[PDB]
């Protein structure tokens, strides 16, 4: 419901955890059509882990076409992105413009996140989004040269 | 706006209205933070403070300091005469100092990171003071930390309550960073913020708060237990709680609590944690301290 | 080094509040530079009269002219608009914010209290609550200090220069210049050489980091503008 989502949003682990003991529905949307896992405080991997551990489905995308792994990848919160995968989140889930978390991490210059995706995930690199671009292309199109290099020094 | 910004979650509500998490639909739906207030129309028109506060935010934004949270926009929605829904849009960082500190592996935060964050913190703080702005509520949950490791000063107006186990009492965490002049209801000037920097500084090492008081008289004591009773010359004149109100306090070596801090770190730390506000270091001075080399 | 650093930064922001005299016979259409000079002097009256700090006029004029850069204002409402600027400007700068009723009054009661309030809401919306600006009056002190070295006199001249500054601002041409320039130019025109260490212009020019010729041009211009000021209705 709504209090679970807000607790996830303000990152109140304490409060979130009570709510999760009442056999509530972790996947229910709040008044904004979003779920607790989706609006959660990205810098807190534990918020994610507990929700996942209670059934939260990682691959649900909102009205705007995003999944948590997209926003985490876009913010460069690798640990959270990693605990997400740890619970079977799909690395190649695309947003509504055909993006992968990788695209967004690349587009944002998060080198240690690109590093990880490229070398330790099934992240389909060559994937081209709806504009025909690639993660590496976007890095190029955005100046994330440092990222471009590493990326191509690998793929 | 209000068709460009799409709310996804309410974070809370406090002194600045309600705080939400929303998507910026004109920048790829990236997360952005919003503050919403219901402004009351007077027979004098728009309330002074409302105007003044938005004025100052908009104005400091001009300078675009890297260590202060960006203010992207200001949207207005006039209901009737008596009401106007005012909305401030800011950059959003899904992590604050607290969520970071109590997440680091066991060894603790790298001493070099503590320095870097601490430098940025005083950087943005110096910027505010130099433009005659006092934060007055510097608490770690108002200190944003990007995954990049960048510090951005916020001010959500949201209180957090902490409940003491055995005592069955509670406090608003900000109390733990409140400077003595403030606790003694004496002066409320700019040095006020330096005392908090000092508390936050110490917390980076401890990854646990330094002075966890249960009241303001309790807090005062927790402080004097560590820094020691100030001398007659350093206690505020004409104040409700006299120097005599607190029995003899030695002055334990700060490192006894801010474990693993270094010699120069200790020096800076105590210059912030200096009782007499007039002898407390300044953000600008601290910034020039040999700790930062 | 507190002073010197704020100054340096204020200078970068500065251009952000620049306005332009060029608006009238084109984007404005219904309004003319002279009508603005009239409205402006009336505003000046209401102020220095109803006991407001010079800052209030300086800002009220900046809002009015920044507003005229994005909104076409009619002749019938020019005045009311100048009033809203006065209201907002003092709400932001005077310990004694002037009242709506007080304004509607001096306005020959030509507009309603509601109507002035609706213009305030309007003004705030077009400018998106960006109501503060680096003013030429805001700079005069720091400069006046580097000239009149000590502290003595620093208050007579400050209030003097700023009064000139406001008069120069009633003229829309002045608004095309940086706060720093208008400010130094003003100092240069009043402060006598006997109250200063050791030229004045090359000294200020050195501080602003501009050319002596540039500052002189500004002096020259502002001198003209100030001369035209005349409170005769």
């Amino acid at each position: 419901g709504n209090e679970l989502a807000s607790a996830a949003a303000r990152g109140d682990l304490e409060q979130l955890t009570s709510l999760l003991q009442n056999n509530v529905n972790v996947n229910a949307q709040n008044g904004f059509g979003r779920t607790a896992l989706q609006v959660m405080k990205l810098g807190n991997p534990e918020i994610a882990r507990r929700l996942l551990l209670r059934g939260a489905n990682p691959d649900l995308k909102d009205r705007t076409g995003f999944a948590v792994i997209h926003d985490a990848a876009r913010a460069g919160f690798l640990d959270t992105l990693q605990t997400l995968l740890e619970f079977q989140a799909d690395v190649n889930i695309e947003d509504n413009e055909g993006n992968l978390p990788l695209h967004l991490a690349a587009k944002e210059g998060h080198l240690r996140v690109v590093e990880f995706l490229v070398k330790h995930t099934a992240s389909n690199v060559g994937h081209r989004n709806h504009k025909g671009d690639t993660a590496c292309d976007l890095a190029r199109l955005y100046g994330r040269n440092e990222v471009v290099s590493l990326m191509q020094a690998n793929g | 706006a209000d068709q460009q910004y799409e709310c996804v979650a309410e974070i809370g509500e406090g002194a600045y209205g309600k705080v939400f998490k929303a998507r910026d639909l004109k920048n790829g739906g990236r997360f952005v933070a919003l503050k919403r207030v219901r402004v009351q129309t007077g027979e004098e028109g728009m309330p002074l403070s409302t105007i003044r506060e938005v004025a100052v935010l908009r104005h400091l934004e001009t300078f675009e300091h890297p260590n202060v949270v960006r203010l992207f926009d200001v949207c207005t929605v006039s209901r009737t005469d008596r009401e106007t829904k005012l909305t401030l849009v800011f950059e959003h960082v899904d992590q604050d100092l607290t969520t970071y500190l109590d997440k680091v592996p066991e060894p603790g935060v790298p001493t070099e990171t503590i320095k870097d964050m601490m430098f940025q913190l005083l950087r943005g703080l110096d910027f505010l003071h130099s433009h005659r702005v006092v934060h007055r509520d510097l608490k770690p949950q108002n200190i944003l930390v990007t995954s990049s490791g960048q510090i951005k000063l916020a001010d959500f107006g949201l209180a957090r309550i902490y409940s003491f186990q055995m005592a069955l009492t509670s406090v608003v965490v900000t109390l733990w960073y409140r400077a003595p002049e403030v606790l003694l209801q004496s002066s409320y000037a700019t040095p006020v913020d330096l005392w908090s920097v000092g508390c936050i500084f110490a917390e980076m090492f401890r990854r646990k708060p330094l002075f966890r008081g249960s009241s303001d008289v309790d807090q005062l004591g927790k402080i004097l237990d560590v820094i020691g009773l100030p001398g007659e010359e350093d206690w505020p004149r004409d104040v409700a709680l006299p120097r005599q109100a607190f029995h003899s306090k030695s002055a334990q070596p700060i490192e006894k609590f801010v474990t693993d801090i270094d010699e120069l770190g200790k020096d800076l730390l105590l210059k912030c944690l200096t009782f007499n506000p007039a002898k407390r270091i300044s953000a600008y001075s601290a910034l020039s301290h040999p700790y930062f080399q | 080094l507190c002073e010197d650093r704020i100054f340096y930064n204020i200078l970068e922001i500065e251009p952000r509040f620049l306005t332009s005299d060029s608006v009238f016979g084109t984007f404005q259409q219904s309004l003319t530079s002279h009508m603005r000079k009239l409205l402006g002097t009336w505003m000046f009256s209401v102020c220095q009269e109803y006991n407001l700090e010079p800052n209030v006029v300086a800002l009220a004029l900046n809002l009015l002219d920044r507003l005229l850069l994005i909104k076409q204002v009619s002749k019938e409402h020019f005045q009311k608009t100048g009033s809203a600027c006065l209201l907002v400007a003092s709400k932001l700068r005077s310990l004694t914010p002037i009242s709506t009723s007080s304004l509607c009054y001096a306005a020959a009661d030509s507009f309603s209290r509601q109507e002035l309030i609706d213009q305030e809401k309007e003004l705030l919306e077009k400018l998106a609550w960006r109501t503060e600006a680096v003013l030429a009056t805001d700079v005069t002190s720091f400069l006046l200090l580097k000239l009149v070295g000590g502290s003595q006199h620093l208050d007579f001249w400050h209030h003097e220069v700023n009064t000139l500054i406001t008069k120069a601002l009633v003229d829309p041409l002045t608004g095309s210049l940086p706060a720093s320039i208008i400010s130094a130019a003003g100092c240069a025109l009043l402060v006598p050489a006997n109250v200063i260490p050791q030229g004045v212009v090359p000294q200020l020019a050195s501080i602003l980091g501009c050319d002596v010729s540039v500052l002189q041009a500004a002096v020259e211009q502002i001198l003209t503008s100030v001369s035209d000021f005349d409170l005769r209705i």
